[PDB]
RNA sequence: AAACUCCAUAUAUAUAAUUUUAAUUAUAUAUAAUUUUAUAUUAUUUAUUAAUAUAAAGAAAGGAAUUAAGACAAAUCAUAAUGAUCCUUAUAAUAUGGGUAAUAGACGUGCUAUAAUAAAAUGAUAAUAAAAUUAUAUAAAAUAUAUUUAAUUAUAUUUAAUUAAUAAUAUAAAACAUUUUAAUUUUUAAUAUAUUUUUUUAUUAUAUAUUAAUAUGAAUUAUAAUCUGAAAUUCGAUUAUAUGAAA
RNA sequence: UUACAGACUUAAGCAGUGGAGCAUGUUAUUUAAUUCGAUAAUCCACGACUAACCUUACCAUAUUUUGAAUAUUAUAAUAAUU
């Protein structure tokens, strides 16, 4: 009942940050090592600066690396306090803040999205 | 400008220390010269060949640099560099294995019965 | 004990100069096998700190240079 | 056991020929084992991971629009300036030319 | 915190075209106990009760994990990380060889042994396991040598199958049966003898030494060969012949 | 400082330790170095789930000097942009 329903228990697969099984144990060790390194790299991409006195620090959780047979999904939770334009206006609808620029290079950027670089690493 | 090893090598992507660099260099050069060492070992151990050719191969084998020796590769912890009690299933020392295991970093590792 | 079928542990050494000039052969190759040619030649064998001078006889063939250059000092207690 | 050895040797030789196997009736050490062992170089040389990983220094050219800050590097540079102000800086390194 | 729990155990359902076979199994789910019931006795705070026994029902008998606080300013700066302080042609870096294996005494922890409620051989339609391992491999059978009919053990040659509920490491071992076993004249042998015959009895010979070390024990050492490795000298492992200490 | 309770202990039982040889750790001493800890309970097959080289942290000799990092500023070789 509790463990037989997806809404009443946490799948044990979620207890691990790298969710993978490879018959080739060496490739599994490599994927595990790659997930720690990318997690460290992403932690270094969360601190952004617009001007000397405007440094926006995005707080990122550890990554959840879902390794399926055909793809790898890197899921993470992030918190950002928008302190530059926290108004009641719609001025944010006419420019991309630094956090939107950072999130748009993950998948949207057509030339240098981080997914394509990682797709060759993995 | 002055690389410490005779041949230029790329750096490991993670934790780095002098001992890791020395071990990694030996690993790369072992791969480049593995076939050469096997071919010389064959000539030196093939009793069908004349003794002179066998002794020539043995002499060439003794003159190879130490960084081409398979027996000098030592498994080290990829996170700390410690070379004692390194588990080959994760390439981590016992202490780093325990820390990673409890953090959920090892794919299927949980606490025993 | 190296297998006899493998042959001697031959190391690069300057034997020609020591046979045409008589100069001593300074070497750190303590594993080297004393070949029958070496007989009569003079060797200076490293022991970790110094080079021990030793001349090779016919009863030394087959042994290894390291066997004739002790690396430790005899033990003594402060009785 | 009663089968003559000559007959059993003829079967061994022909069988080895069909199956592309090395027939060494005498038993001389040939080194064939060395020629058959697998190459472990690729596995050994990947122990520490793939070296071609994206690094923080490559981010300033991949994404010119975004300005990233390396807090670890920044912390180190601040500790260097602090030691210079206390007079505990590092001695100038001697030049080989000297 | 206890517990709830998970594990084990018992049972049910599902899955397997029962040749990946162990269906006597595998692993998902669920159930079960913190056992229950009556009866007599003995105490009680005697009541809607405990301690016992007794009959009845049941497979039911065992474990786990984690922490609440505080102390030893107990261990670790040598798993990695931080401050301060020191080195910066050196206290950083690389190579060759050596050392970490030295040896008077002392201490901790182990192994083997000092023989008969106990050691050694042999046991092929192959007595009887579990849990693990094998792509930086596990290595079958066979053949050759040690080596003898063969087996056994060791190595070489060759490299079958299996990257695995499939094949391999790997015919578990003790057990049990038979034989043998110094000290031991408790033996062995030669004759004769028997209704104990794998044996009894008789008469001869079978040692002397001996509080002691044997056919116990396997340290030490000589020589030859082998295995891994590029390399076995300081300083590795194995085998054969010989050596055979202490106890 | 009192009383009670609790274990702690003791007893019983089996096999050992303490004696011999060897393995191993430590001490001490030695050594060019015999790397360094840990070192009553709570060290002593402990760190160490394997020290011939490597490992390695020690010693001798020889050798390297912006070194494995980041950034700055020059110089070039190369590809794009313009
Ligand atoms: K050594
Ligand atoms: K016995
Ligand atoms: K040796
Ligand atoms: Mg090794
Ligand atoms: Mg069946
Ligand atoms: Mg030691
Ligand atoms: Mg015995
Ligand atoms: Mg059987
Ligand atoms: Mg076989
Ligand atoms: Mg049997
Ligand atoms: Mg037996
Ligand atoms: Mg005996
Ligand atoms: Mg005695
Ligand atoms: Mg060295
Ligand atoms: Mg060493």
């Amino acid at each position: 009942g509790n463990i037989n329903n997806k809404l009443q228990h946490l799948n044990n697969m979620n207890n691990w940050n790298t969710q993978i099984y490879n018959y080739n144990k060496n490739m599994e060790i490599m994927n595990t090592m790659n997930d720690k390194l990318i997690n460290k790299l992403l932690y270094k991409m969360m601190t952004l600066k617009l001007n000397n006195m405007n440094i926006n620090k995005i707080i990122m959780s550890k990554t959840i690396n879902q390794h399926s047979l055909n793809k790898l999904n890197i899921k993470f939770y992030y918190y950002n306090n928008d302190i530059n334009n926290n108004n009641n206006n719609n001025n944010n609808n006419y420019y991309m803040n630094m956090m939107n620029k950072l999130m748009n290079i993950m998948n949207n950027n057509m030339n240098n999205n981080l997914c394509n670089i990682l797709s060759y690493y993995y | 400008g002055n690389f410490r090893f005779p041949i230029k090598t790329k750096l490991p992507p993670g934790f780095i220390n002098a001992r890791i660099l020395r071990d990694n260099f030996k690993r790369q050069q072992f791969k480049e010269n593995e076939i050469l060492v096997k071919s010389l070992k064959f000539i030196a151990r093939n009793m069908n060949l004349p003794t002179k050719l066998r002794l020539e191969a043995q002499l060439k084998l003794n003159a190879l640099p130490n960084y081409m020796r398979s027996t000098q590769i030592k498994n080290r912890c990829v996170d700390s560099g410690h070379a004692r009690f390194v588990l080959s299933d994760f390439r981590l020392c016992r202490y780093q294995f325990r820390e990673n295991a409890l953090k959920g970093n090892l794919p299927g590792v949980k606490k025993g019965i | 004990s190296r297998s006899v079928w493998k042959g001697p542990n031959i190391v690069p050494l300057p034997i020609r100069e020591a046979m045409t000039k008589g100069t001593p052969i300074r070497t750190n190759a303590r594993a080297a096998t004393i070949l029958p040619q070496f007989v009569g030649l003079k060797f200076q064998i490293h022991n970790g700190k110094e080079y021990v001078p030793i001349e090779i006889s016919e009863d030394m063939v087959g042994h290894k240079l390291g066997e004739f250059a002790p690396t430790r000092k005899r033990f003594s207690y402060t009785q | 056991m009663n089968v003559p050895k000559a007959r059993l040797l003829k079967v061994a030789e022909l069988s080895a020929k069909i199956f592309d196997q090395n027939f060494n009736p005498s038993g001389i050490r040939t080194g064939s084992k060395i020629l058959n062992e697998r190459l472990k170089g690729p596995s050994v040389a990947s122990y520490y991971g793939n070296p071609d990983i994206l690094k923080f220094r490559h981010l300033k050219t991949l994404y010119p629009d975004i300005e990233f800050v390396d807090l670890e590097e920044q912390y180190r540079l601040s500790m260097v300036e602090a030691k210079k102000r206390r007079g505990k800086g590092a001695p100038k390194k001697m030049k080989k030319d000297a």
